[PDB]
């Protein structure tokens, strides 16, 4: 509720010891943001729609730096079966830069 | 040597620098004085105004692991006169060279049975232009079969000729006669790409890195920035599949004839192992001093 | 067998006798104002009381031992401070032109850190203690002040010039200081006569061991050593809080809404465990730390306060107490 | 990253001075950006301190730049018992902040006017006042004490500093000698704790009250309590 | 438990250990303050510590300290020493006392108390003649 909740909270009592006390101290707003780089062309994936994909010890990759996506293009036209993502959320995985 | 504590060759922080302080670093480093693997290049035979037969070494039938990646330096012998290779008594100005590297995973023996003929898909840096392009690849290789050819008769190595009387006047450059001159012992087939990079020339000491990540393979050279000091920046990192186990040099000579020799520099060979640095960053965000664990 | 020839010997001593006061709220440190996380921290819970307890505690003791400790070295009277003390003793170190010129010898030679007491916040606005949060603890503004420590200082400077004559704190007889000095050297077994007629030379070799103490303030010290050590230990006690925020302790990351941004709430629910685990072991250990410091430093104020009173408010003639031979 | 809806003012020059949060790319955080000359390599762009800690930014403008955090204020409490006396202190700060930039849960009322300027920074529910209290019991640090009425705002005195008699610097062979006149005695009560309740305790009563599984499962650790 | 247990043993040897020491300290202060009378500056008690007395503590040894305490000093006239015209010499100085020129002629007082009283030979010891002296011939002292 206010500073002597916490400070009656501290030593379990409703009758304290008076005193200058620490108390757990509050954080001004935020003013903004700035999301300021260079950044380069988008890396395509037609690719992986083209040819067919390889065998399971014959799986080829495809390697992503330095570019962009935009996952709505290619999740809506993916018949997709299972959608797992192990040690990250499975939403938020175009969300974060990386 | 290599010496650590005149912080000479020592790979930088990939993405991280500092100012003025000092920080511990696992990382791929060699150790301290050590001897390496230096090598030198020379010129052919020659006779007055006469390309001859070549003169190399037996680098071919050589091999060596790959391990973690190495570093080269280059220009340790210049800006001096120094001993003619092939002729020993002869000494001339000693001009920088830039070697080419081929590496892969798979190794065979050659068609004379010499071990050394390297399988399937592999990748050639080769410098070309009197050291002025970066021509590299990441292709299949094919031995030639014909007289004193890799794969043919009369065959004891092969190596990329240089003809400076031709290829290192002003411009010109005989469009990348090196890679013709690789081209006339091998040819390339199933290729991946042909990558172009562009260098200045210059009598100053530099260095060169090479390392294999599961992201690519990475390359560093201080020639963008450090021009006056020396330590390893990325510039590259090529898209590779796997991860290679083998590196050799291919070798090359010099069809100078003997009227016009120029003595070369003497390229050292470093390789590379985890180990743990202390770094010592200046303000200046340069690498001037560090120091060894082990 | 007798001496035949002498010196002054300026034996340098110190004692820590109070560690810097620290406050550390647990729900900064280990939270940084993240919704979830504070929702985490309410399983453990009282742990912050118990260690807001403890180390209010130490600080309340702290504060009275140097308040016992402050009222029990004050002169009950005392003199002021003039030019022209000592006279023929160049006491020049002594003299406080707002604080005493050999405090500001030894304070700026101290290597010291940006205070900011004031304009810390506009430090961190201009271009160790900036970190505040970064720190993530409050420093705690000294009890007195540094005027009073003067102060302090000062009713000492004026007490011993009086007080080393007669046994009992009863009254003071602040004598000129040349003849008080000349008494007490006929205390430890020195004749009146040879005090007569080498008044200057004795003066001489004051004046040159106080310039060779005031010039020698470098490694040759091994008090300057250790006053450095006490320094050192408080920057090694607060960079044990700076540095553990990087302990991951086995998480993925360090950054609290890095770890929320990325990672889902079931999982992140032990990982945040795991760190808010290891932070709250790391306090308790630091609790347990300063109040070994604490108590050694209540033994050390009890110490300094015994010296202050034997070997400075008097004479002493316990052998080498606090003066390497004799006092 | 993604694509993104760039906006302009998100340029670190388009929000200096007040700290804001950086996503540069996928290195996030929040802080001031300040104005600085070139330090480091230009080309990492990203340079941390030997505690991991991002110092400087080299900006695609050209211009270098350093970062600390979004710094605020300490805060702390004072109180009396018996007396509903309450006050706030913000350390070593400039009295800049009121009700507006919060975090955490609400604040207190207060019937006023706001702040105060002290060495120690800031303070509300306090006003000046020139008395002297040498036994002060809830001192606010530094050299200022609040004195609660014998209800509303205290009284913030100064620390008294008990400046001793002073005596005069007499230089002649006469002296001026301090002596005293009256007399009292002083019952100063010590203790000192000499030794602590003596306690001995049970391993298997304490840790297993008599249950038959329990016993047998005590002896694989068993002499630990012996 | 057996957690709680090493941590409880670890606090009681802690304490234990500063038990010992504090009865060493205890008797040290019984000792000397209490059997005798230690002259240190406030060991036991502020001031100058006179007399004091010992009770028990269900855990420890409590004590009472009656000290002096002074109060309503004022300034008088002093000195070091008297040497006689005749006899520059023969001089004497205080013994656990100052000389005071009287606001009643120089007289004797105690170093704790103004007690102005006549000056004999009990409460002073001859000493040496030392510069910076009294020099009277009008009264001299027994
Ligand atoms: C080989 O031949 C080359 C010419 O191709 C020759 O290069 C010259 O080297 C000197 C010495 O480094 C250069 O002088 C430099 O001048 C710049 C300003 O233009 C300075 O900044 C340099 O200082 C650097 O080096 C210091 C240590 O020595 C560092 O601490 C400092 O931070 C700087 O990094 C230095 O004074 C000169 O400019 C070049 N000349 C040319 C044309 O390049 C070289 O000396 C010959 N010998 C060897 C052994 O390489
Ligand atoms: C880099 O660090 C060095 C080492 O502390 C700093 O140099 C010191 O500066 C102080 C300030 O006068 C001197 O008292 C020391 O003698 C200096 N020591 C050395 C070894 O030079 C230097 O100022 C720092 N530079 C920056 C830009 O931070
Ligand atoms: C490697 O080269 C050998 C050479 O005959 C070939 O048999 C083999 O298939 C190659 N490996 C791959 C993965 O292509
Ligand atoms: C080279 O590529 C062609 C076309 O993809 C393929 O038919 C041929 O088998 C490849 N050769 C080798 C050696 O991989
Ligand atoms: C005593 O010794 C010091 C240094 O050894 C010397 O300077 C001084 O002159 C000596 N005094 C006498 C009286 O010999
Ligand atoms: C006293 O010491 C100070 C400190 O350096 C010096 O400046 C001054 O000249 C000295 N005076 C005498 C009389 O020695
Ligand atoms: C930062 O300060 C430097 C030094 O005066 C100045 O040259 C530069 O223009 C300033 N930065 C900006 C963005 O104006
Ligand atoms: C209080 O008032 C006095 C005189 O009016 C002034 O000197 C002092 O600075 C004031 N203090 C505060 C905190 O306002
Ligand atoms: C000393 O003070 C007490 C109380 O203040 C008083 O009763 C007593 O008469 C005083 N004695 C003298 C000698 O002033
Ligand atoms: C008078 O006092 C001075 C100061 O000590 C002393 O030197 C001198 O001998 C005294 N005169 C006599 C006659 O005692």
């Amino acid at each position: 509720f206010n500073d002597l909740s916490q400070l009656h909270c501290s030593y379990e009592s409703f009758d304290v010891e008076s005193g200058v006390y620490s108390v757990s101290s509050f954080e001004a707003k935020p003013s903004g943001s700035v999301v300021e780089q260079a950044e380069g062309v988008e890396c395509d994936f037609s690719p992986l729609l083209s040819g067919t994909p390889p065998q399971v010890y014959n799986f080829k990759r495809l390697v992503f730096t330095n570019c962009n996506y935009n996952l709505t293009k290619l999740l809506s036209l993916f018949s997709v079966n299972d959608f797992t993502c192990s040690q990250i959320s499975p939403a938020a995985i175009a969300s974060n830069c990386y | 040597p290599i010496d650590v504590s005149k912080a000479d060759g020592i790979i930088y922080p990939q993405g991280r620098t500092y100012s003025n302080i000092t920080i511990t670093y696992q990382g791929l480093f060699p150790y301290q004085g050590d001897h390496g693997d230096m090598y030198v290049y020379s010129a052919g035979h020659a006779t007055g105004t006469t390309p001859q037969k070549l003169f190399v070494a037996n680098y071919s039938q050589d091999v060596k692991q790959f391990a973690n990646g190495f570093v080269v330096r280059i220009g340790a012998a210049a800006n001096s006169t120094g001993t003619v290779i092939i002729s020993p008594s002869t000494s001339a100005t000693i001009r920088k060279i830039y070697p080419a590297f081929m590496l892969g995973s798979s190794v065979g023996n050659f068609s004379d049975g010499k071990m050394g003929r390297f399988f399937n898909h592999t990748l050639v840096l080769l410098p070309d232009g009197c050291g002025t392009l970066l021509r590299a690849f990441y292709c299949i290789l094919e031995p030639r079969s014909g007289n004193h050819c890799p794969a043919g008769n009369s065959y004891t190595s092969f190596a990329t000729y240089h003809t400076p009387a031709t290829d290192c006047s002003d411009g010109n450059y005989n469009r990348n006669a090196s890679l013709n001159s690789f081209k006339e012992y091998f040819n390339l087939r199933n290729c991946t790409f042909m990558y172009t990079y562009n260098i200045t020339e210059d009598e100053i000491l530099e260095w060169f890195g090479i390392t294999q990540t599961a992201q690519g393979v990475h390359l560093f050279s201080s020639r963008y920035v450090d021009l006056y000091g020396g330590n390893m920046f990325q510039f590259a990192t090529l898209p590779v599949y796997d991860t290679i186990k083998y590196y050799s040099i291919i070798p090359h000579s010099i069809r100078s004839i003997q009227s016009d020799r120029k003595a070369w520099a003497a390229f050292y060979v470093y390789k590379l192992q985890p180990l743990t640095f202390l770094l010592d960053f200046s303000v200046d965000g340069y690498i001037r001093r560090a120091i060894d664990c082990g | 067998s007798i001496p035949t020839n002498f010196s002054f010997g300026v034996t340098q001593e110190y004692i820590q006798t109070t560690i810097q006061k620290v406050t550390v709220d647990c729900k900064q440190y280990v939270c940084n104002g993240f919704q979830k996380c504070e929702q985490l921290l309410r399983e453990y819970g009282q742990f912050c009381s118990k260690i807001n307890q403890a180390l209010h505690g130490a600080n309340l003791r702290q504060d009275d031992s140097v308040r016992n400790l402050f009222a029990s070295v004050k002169s009950s009277q005392s003199s002021p401070i003039i030019p022209g003390f000592g006279g023929d003793f160049n006491l020049t170190l002594l003299e406080p032109v707002a604080r005493s010129a050999i405090e500001d010898l030894l304070f700026d030679k101290v290597t010291i850190a940006d205070p900011g007491y004031m304009q810390g916040y506009d430090d961190c606005m201009q271009q160790l203690i900036c970190a505040q949060y970064v720190a993530g603890y409050k420093v705690l503004p000294p009890l007195m002040d540094v005027n009073m420590e003067a102060a302090y200082t000062s009713s000492l400077l004026g007490s011993i010039a009086g007080v080393g004559w007669t046994a009992g704190l009863s009254s003071f007889a602040a004598i000129p200081f040349a003849q008080s000095i000349f008494y007490r050297l006929n205390g430890v077994g020195i004749t009146q006569q040879v005090l007569s007629e080498n008044q200057k030379l004795i003066a001489n070799k004051f004046n040159q061991a106080l310039g060779a103490m005031q010039t020698g303030f470098t490694t040759t010290n091994e008090a300057f050593q250790k006053v450095q050590d006490a320094v050192n230990n408080n920057a090694q006690a607060l960079s044990k809080l700076a540095s553990e925020l990087s302990n991951t302790f086995g998480a993925i990351s360090a950054s609290i809404g890095d770890i929320i941004q990325r990672l889902d709430p079931p999982e992140q629910d032990a990982q945040i465990d795991r760190l808010i685990n290891g932070r709250l072991t790391t306090l308790n250990a630091f609790v347990a730390q300063q109040l070994v410091r604490s108590e050694s430093a209540a033994l050390s104020a009890q110490l300094a306060k015994d010296k202050v009173n034997e070997c400075v408010k008097a004479q002493s003639k316990r052998s080498g107490f606090c003066g390497q031979g004799t006092h | 990253c993604p694509k993104l809806e760039f906006a302009n003012d998100t340029k670190i020059a388009s929000q200096l001075g007040n700290c804001v949060e950086y996503s540069l790319y996928g290195v996030s955080g929040r802080g001031v950006f300040q104005n600085c000359t070139a330090v480091g390599v230009r080309q990492q762009r990203f340079v941390y301190d030997a505690y991991q800690n991002l110092v400087g930014y080299y900006s695609d403008d050209g211009n270098y730049y350093c970062l600390r955090a979004c710094v605020s204020v300490p805060v702390s409490v004072i109180y009396d018992k018996e007396t509903k006396t309450h006050a706030t202190l913000f350390g070593s700060v400039a009295c800049e902040h009121i009700s507006s930039t919060m975090s955490q849960y609400s604040r207190s009322t207060r019937s006023m006017y706001g702040p105060l300027q002290t060495p120690v920074g800031c303070v509300l529910g306090l006003v000046n006042s020139s008395l002297f209290v040498e036994d002060c019991k809830l001192p606010l640090g530094q050299s200022l004490c609040a004195l609660p009425d014998t209800p509303g705002e205290m009284r913030l005195a100064s620390i008294a500093f008990n400046h001793p008699i002073q005596v005069d610097q007499l230089n002649s062979s006469y002296f001026k000698l301090s002596i005293p006149t009256n007399f009292s005695f002083g019952v100063t009560q010590e203790y000192i704790q000499t030794t602590i309740q003596k306690v001995t305790v049970d391993c298997k009563q304490y840790v297993c009250n008599g249950f038959q599984k329990c016993e047998q499962l005590l002896r694989e650790y068993g002499q630990f309590c012996s | 438990r057996l957690t709680t247990l090493n941590a409880f043993v670890a606090q009681q040897l802690v304490r234990s250990e500063s038990a010992a020491l504090s009865a060493q300290l205890a008797k040290d202060k019984v000792n000397e303050c209490v059997k005798a009378q230690s002259k240190r500056s406030g060991f036991c008690g502020q001031g100058t510590h006179i007399v004091s007395f010992v009770v028990n503590a269900p855990n420890g040894l409590y004590f009472m300290h009656v000290g002096y305490y002074p109060s309503n000093h004022i300034e008088v006239v002093s000195a070091y020493g008297l040497c006689d015209a005749a006899n520059p010499t023969n001089c004497i100085a205080p013994v656990n006392g100052y000389f005071i020129k009287t606001n009643n002629e120089w007289s004797y007082t105690g170093s704790s108390f103004y007690a102005p009283e006549p000056i004999t030979s009990l409460n002073t010891k001859y000493v040496a003649p030392q510069v910076t002296y009294q020099n009277i011939s009008t009264n001299l002292p027994p």
